[PDB]
RNA sequence: UAAAUAUAGUUUAAAAACAUCAGAUUGUGAAUCUGACAACAGAGGCUUACGACCCCUUAUUUACCCCA
C-alpha cells in the first residue's frame, strides 16, 4: 500500500516516528482520515518504542549485573509456594464469591460511542478491577453483562486473558442486568445522576458502565439508566472532597475500589482515598 | 462375587444410584431402583433389562419404603444389598449479617429428612428384610451401604444443612454396625468427594472446573463409576464393617 | 475473663446446663437458662440470684427460641455467648432379629428434632442476635458452644438415634464455624463421655458403677463442673475454633 | 485390571504381603517380593512362578531398597504399584510403676526405623521408579499402598510404639499424596484390625481367640486374602487418593 | 489451680514452650526448662525469677533427659506437669520429577528422632517421676501434654517429615494414656496452627499476612498465650484425657 | 461572560518510580525470569519541530452575576 511509501517521506522531516511500524498498524494508518490523527498515531507508536527499548536496555543491564552477583557469591517450615498458593487461596474465595457474593455489574453495552484508543483502555482497566475484586477479602461477584461474544470488547478481553479467560470466577452473558436481576434492586451509578448515594446498600446491585469517553460524551450512562427505568446515583465527590481540577467520571478501577471498601464496612473517607489526589485539596 | 444377588438402591434413577445398578447388573446382580415417581427410573429399569426394576417411594415415608422392599421380595425373593444414594441439598449460608438473612429452618429440616431420616429409614426397614435371609457360608445376611460426603469432614460455607445430615450417616455408621453384627448385616459408609452428579453440576461452570481442578489427582470430578466399583469392592469383601472411606481424590474442602 | 458476659444456656435448667450457668454466674456473667416450662428453671434462676434469669422456650420452635433470645435482649442488653446443652436419648436397636422388633421412625424423629434440629435452631438465631454486637477488640462478637456426645465417634449398641444427632452437630462445626467467621463468632464444640448427668444416675447401679470403672483416668463419672471449666476456657480462649473437645477421660465406648 | 501392572511388595515372602502377592499374581500382576534375606522369600517367589521374583533388601537401608529396586527395573521393566506390609511390633508398656519398668528407647527406635522410615525409604525410593513410567490415558504413573494399623486410632496398652509408627503412616499419607499428586502418584493407607498373621497367631491361643470373638462382625481374625482384595480395589480404582480404609471388620480395640 | 505445680517444659528457652513458662511461673507455677546448651534459655530462666531454672538437654538423649529430670527433684522436690514443646519443622518433597530430587533419609531420620521420639524419651522418663508422686484427692500424680500441629492431619507438599512426626505423637497419645491410666496421668495432646513462633515471624511481611487471612477466626497468627491458657486449662481439668485439641482458629491446611 | 485548568491505574518530573495482566511447583533475593499493556481531556490546524501558537467541543474551578 502506499501508506508504507508514505510514511517513508514522514520520516525524513523526523515528525517523532518509531523505526518500523508492523503491518497490522499499517491497516491503523489507513483508518486516521486526518494529518493532525496520523500524527497523534504515529506519536503514540514513537514513545511505545522508545520505552521498549528503554526497558529492554534497563533489563539487559540488570541481567549483566544479576549475572555477575552469582559469580561474586537449615529448618524450614514452609517451601517457597507463596504466589502459587495465593491464586490458588483467591481462587477459593472466587468460587464462593460466585454462590453467595454481592453482584456487581459491568455494562459492556457502550462499544458503539468508543474508538479503538478507549476501547482498549477500558480492557485494562477492567483488567485491575477483576484484580483488586479477586484480591480482596470479600469479593464481589463480577457480571460482565451485555457483552457480544464476537464483540470488540470481547476480542480485547480474551486477548489480555488468554486461556484464563476461560477460568475466570466472573459470569459474562449476552443478556442484560435487568434480564438477570429484579428491576428494582438495580442502582445504576454515574457522576450525571442527582442522586447522591447516601449509604452502600448490601440489598443492592449495582451498574457500572464501562466506558472511557476520552472524548466525553455526557449523560450516556444516564441515558440507558432512563430508557430502562433504574434508579441511578452518583458519589458524594461534591460533599466530602474540596474538587478543584479534573473529571468527576472517575476510572473503573477506582470506581470498584471506592466500592470495595464501603461494602467493607469502611467510611466515606476511607473510600474516597483512592479518588485521584490531584483532583481535590483534602477532606471537608 | 455378587453375581445373583439382589441390590435395593435408594435414588438409583440418577446420579450414583444409577452407576451402582448399572455396574451391578452387568456383573450378574439384580437391582431394584428405589426413587421417587417422577424420577424417570422406569425408563432406566427398563433400559437396564429384566433383572432391574422401578419401585416408586419417598425414603422419608415408611409405607413407601415397604411398599418398594415388598416389590422387591415379590420379583426376586430376598434382598442382599442397599445402598442408600438419595440426597438433597441447599447452599444457605447460617446467617448473613450484612443482607440480614438467616437459614430457613424448614431448609434444614428438608436436608435432614431426606439425608438422615430417610437414610436410617431404609436401614431399618431392610434390615428387617435382610434379617430374613439365611446366613451363608461367612454369617453374612446383607451388606448396607450409605452415602455421606467429604461435606461431613470438610463442609464449605453455606453446606451446614448438608454437612449436618452427613455428620448424621458417618456418626450412626459404627452403632448400626454393632446393632446389627449379631444378625450379619455389614454397614458401611462411602464418603464421595466432588462427583460428576446432578448436585455439582447445579454450581456455576465456571465454578464446578474450578473445584475439578483443585482435587490433587486425578484433577477431574469422580466419575459415578468409580462410586459403583468402590460399591461393589464392599460387598465382596467380607471383613470391610463400620467404617467410612472418603473417596475424593485426595481433597479437603477449603472454605 | 467471662465477667460481664451474658451467656444463653439451652437446657440450664438442669445437668451440664445448669453447671454452666453456675460457674458462669460465679465468675461475674450473666445467664439466660433456656430450658422447657416444667423443668422447674424458675428455682435455678431465683437460685443464682440477679444475674441469672428464666427463659421457658422449646428448642425445636422458632417462636419460642426468638421470645426466648428477645427476653435476654431485654434483661441484658446482648447475647455474647450460646452454649447448647439441651439434649435427649432413646436407646432403642435398629433391628433386633429374634423379637423381630424395628425402631420406630418416630424415636428416631424426635430426638433428631431435640438434639440437631435444636441446636441448628438455637444457632442461627443465636447468631442474627450476636452479629448485633459491636467487635471486641480481636474483632469477636460471641462464641457458640455446641454438646455433642462420645457417640459422634463411637457410639454403643441401641445409640443409634443418638449417635445420628450427634454426628450431625460434629459434622456441621466447621460449615458453621466458617459461615459465622467474617462475622466474627466463634463455634466449638464439646464432646462430653459419661458423665454424672440426671439420665446417667437414673440408671441401674451395676450399669452405672461398671461404666465408671471402665473410664481410664479417672475412674469416675464425669463432674458437671468440669464441663463447665471447658466451657470457660474455650470463651476464654479466642484461639478456639470450629474443633470438637473429647471430654471423656480417655474412654472408648465398647460395642 | 492389574494385568501386566508391576507390583512391588514390601514384606512379600509372609503375612500381608504374601497374600498380595499370591492375588495380583493371580490376576496377572507381576510381583517383586521384597523381604530380608533370612525370610524364605525365595521359595515364595519360586512357587508363585516366573511373575514373581525375590528382591532381598531391608527397608531401613537406602542401599538395599535401590538394589531390589534396580532389579524389579531389570527383570519386569517398570514398577507400577508398591505396597508396603514390611512390620514389627513390640509390646512393651510406657512405665510400669510396680516394677519400676520403663519402655526401652531402643525398641522404640527400632520399630519407628522398620515400621515408619522403612515405608518412607520405600516411598521416596519407588516414586522416582515411577516417575520415569509414561502417564496412562487417566495420567497415572503409579500407585502406592501403605499397611497402617488400626493401632493408629485405638491403639491397646503396650502398644505407644506401635501406635507412633502406625500414627506417623496415618500422618504422613495426605502430604505424600499432594507431594506426588502432579507426578500423577496415589497414595492410599490401609489400616488393618486384627488380621490372621503370624505376628498375631504367636499369641496365645487364649487371647487370640478373644480377640476374634470381639469383632462384631463376622466374629473372626481378618484373612489375609480380604486385604489382598482391598489391595486390588484401590489400585483398580482411579479416584482412591490419600486415605486411609480400616479393614477391622467394625472392631475398636479396648483399653 | 497451678499453684505450687512444678512443669517440666520441654524446648522452654523459645516459642510455645516460653509462652507456657511465662504464664505458668506468673500464675504461682515453678517451671524448669528442657531447651539445648545454645538456646538462650539461662537468660530466659533468670529473667522469669526464682521459680525457674534451665536445664540444658537434647530430648533425643535419655542421659541429658535424666541429668535435666534429676536437677528438677533437686530444686523443686517434685514434677507434676510436662509439656512437650520441642520441635523441628523441615520443609522437603517427597520426589520431585522435573528436578530429579529425592526426599533425603537423613532428613527424615532427625526430624523424627527430635519431635517423635524425643517427645516419647520425654514421656517414658517423666512418668518414672511422676510415678513416684503421691495422688491427690482425685488420683492424679501428673499431666503430660504434647505438641503435635495440625500436620498431623492436613500436612502441606513438602510437610512429609514433619507430618509423620506430628502424626506419630497424635497416634500414640491415646496407647500412653491408656498406659498411664492406672498410675494416674494424664495424657493430652494440643495440635497448634499458624502460630507467632520464631520461625513463623521470621518469614517476609507479605507472607506472614497471608498466613494470617488464611486462617477463618481470627484472622491472625496464633498468639503463643493463647497456646499457654489451654495449657493451663489442661492442667486444671481433671477430665481432659487421651485426646488431641486442635488450636488452629479453624483453618484447614491446603496443599 | 471571562479567566486559568484537564496526566483514564497513582504520583512526580519536565521520563522514571510505584502499580496492573498472563505464564512459573520458586530449596527460601520469586527482592526473580519470560511475555502482555504503554496514547498528559477531545477534535481540527499552523510550523523545521514542539506538551508552545490558533480554533472548536466537553469538563473542572473561580469570578461575575445577567449590558455592573
Ligand atoms: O455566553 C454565555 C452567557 O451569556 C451565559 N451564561 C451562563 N452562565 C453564565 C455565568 O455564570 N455568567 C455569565 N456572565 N454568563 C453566563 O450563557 C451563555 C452560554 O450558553 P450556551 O449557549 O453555551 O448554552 P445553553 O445555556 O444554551 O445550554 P443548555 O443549558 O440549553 O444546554
Ligand atoms: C468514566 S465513567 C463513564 C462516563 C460516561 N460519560 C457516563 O455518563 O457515565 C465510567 C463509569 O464509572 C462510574 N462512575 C465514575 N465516576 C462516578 C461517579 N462520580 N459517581 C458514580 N459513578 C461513577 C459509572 O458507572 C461510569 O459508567
Amino acid at each position: 500500500a502506499a501508506t508504507r511509501e508514505f510514511i517513508e517521506m514522514w520520516r525524513l522531516l523526523g515528525r517523532e516516528v518509531p523505526e518500523h511500524i508492523t503491518e497490522e498498524e499499517l491497516k491503523t494508518l489507513m483508518e486516521c482520515v486526518s494529518n493532525t490523527a496520523k500524527k497523534k498515531y504515529l506519536k503514540y507508536l514513537y514513545t511505545k518504542e522508545k520505552v521498549k527499548k528503554a526497558r529492554q536496555i534497563k533489563k539487559e543491564m540488570k541481567a549483566a549485573a544479576r549475572e555477575e552477583a552469582k559469580n561474586i557469591k537449615k529448618n524450614f517450615l514452609f517451601l517457597r509456594l507463596w504466589d502459587r498458593n495465593m491464586d490458588i487461596a483467591m481462587g477459593w474465595k472466587g468460587a464462593q464469591a460466585m454462590q453467595f457474593g454481592q453482584p456487581l455489574v459491568f455494562d459492556m453495552a457502550y462499544e458503539n460511542y468508543m474508538k479503538r484508543k478507549e476501547l482498549q483502555n477500558t480492557v485494562s482497566q477492567l483488567l485491575e478491577s477483576e484484580g483488586w475484586n479477586r484480591r480482596n477479602v470479600d469479593p464481589f461477584h463480577i457480571y460482565f453483562c451485555n457483552l457480544k461474544i464476537d464483540g470488540a470488547l470481547h476480542r480485547e478481553l480474551v486477548k489480555r486473558y488468554q486461556e484464563k479467560w476461560d477460568k475466570l470466577l466472573l459470569t459474562s452473558t449476552e443478556k442484560s442486568h435487568v434480564d438477570l436481576f429484579p428491576k428494582d434492586s438495580i442502582i445504576y451509578l454515574t457522576a450525571d445522576s442527582p442522586n447522591v448515594m447516601t449509604t452502600f446498600r448490601h440489598d443492592k446491585v449495582y451498574v457500572i458502565g464501562s466506558f472511557v469517553d476520552k472524548s466525553m460524551q455526557p449523560g450516556t450512562s444516564l441515558a440507558k439508566a432512563k430508557r430502562l427505568n433504574l434508579a441511578t446515583e452518583c458519589l458524594p465527590l461534591d460533599k466530602y472532597l474540596q474538587w478543584e481540577i479534573g473529571n468527576k467520571n472517575l476510572t473503573l478501577d477506582q470506581m470498584i475500589r471506592i466500592l470495595l471498601c464501603l461494602k467493607n464496612n469502611g467510611n466515606w473517607q476511607e473510600a474516597l482515598q483512592f479518588v485521584p489526589k490531584r483532583k481535590h485539596t483534602g477532606f471537608l | 462375587s455378587v453375581k445373583g444377588l439382589v441390590a435395593v438402591i435408594t435414588g438409583g434413577a440418577s446420579g450414583l444410584g444409577l452407576a451402582t445398578a448399572e455396574r451391578l447388573v452387568g456383573q450378574g446382580a439384580s437391582a431394584v431402583l428405589l426413587d421417587l415417581p417422577n424420577s424417570g427410573g422406569e425408563a432406566q429399569a427398563k433400559k437396564l433389562g429384566n433383572n432391574c426394576v422401578f419401585a416408586p417411594a419417598d425414603v422419608t415415608s415408611e409405607k413407601d419404603v415397604q411398599t418398594a422392599l415388598a416389590l422387591a421380595k415379590g420379583k426376586f425373593g430376598r434382598v442382599d444389598v442397599a445402598v442408600n444414594c438419595a440426597g438433597i441439598a441447599v447452599a444457605s449460608k447460617t446467617y448473613n449479617l450484612k443482607k440480614g438473612q438467616t437459614h430457613t429452618l424448614e431448609d434444614f429440616q428438608r436436608v435432614l429428612d431426606v439425608n438422615l431420616m430417610g437414610t436410617f429409614n431404609v436401614i431399618r426397614l431392610v434390615a428387617g428384610e435382610m434379617g430374613q435371609n439365611e446366613p451363608d457360608q461367612g454369617g453374612q445376611r446383607g451388606v448396607i451401604i450409605n452415602t455421606a460426603s467429604v461435606a461431613a469432614f470438610e463442609g464449605q460455607v453455606g453446606q451446614a444443612a448438608y454437612s449436618a445430615s452427613k455428620g448424621g450417616i458417618v456418626g450412626m455408621t459404627l452403632p448400626i454396625a454393632r446393632d446389627l453384627a449379631p444378625i450379619g448385616i455389614r454397614v458401611m459408609t462411602i464418603a464421595p468427594g466432588l462427583f460428576g452428579t446432578p448436585l455439582l453440576t447445579s454450581l456455576p461452570e465456571k465454578v464446578c472446573n474450578f473445584l475439578a481442578s483443585q482435587v490433587p489427582f486425578p484433577s477431574r470430578l469422580g466419575d459415578p463409576a468409580e462410586y459403583a466399583h468402590l460399591v461393589q469392592a464392599i460387598i465382596e469383601n467380607p471383613f470391610l464393617n463400620g467404617e467410612v472411606i472418603r473417596l475424593d481424590g485426595a481433597i479437603r474442602m477449603q472454605p
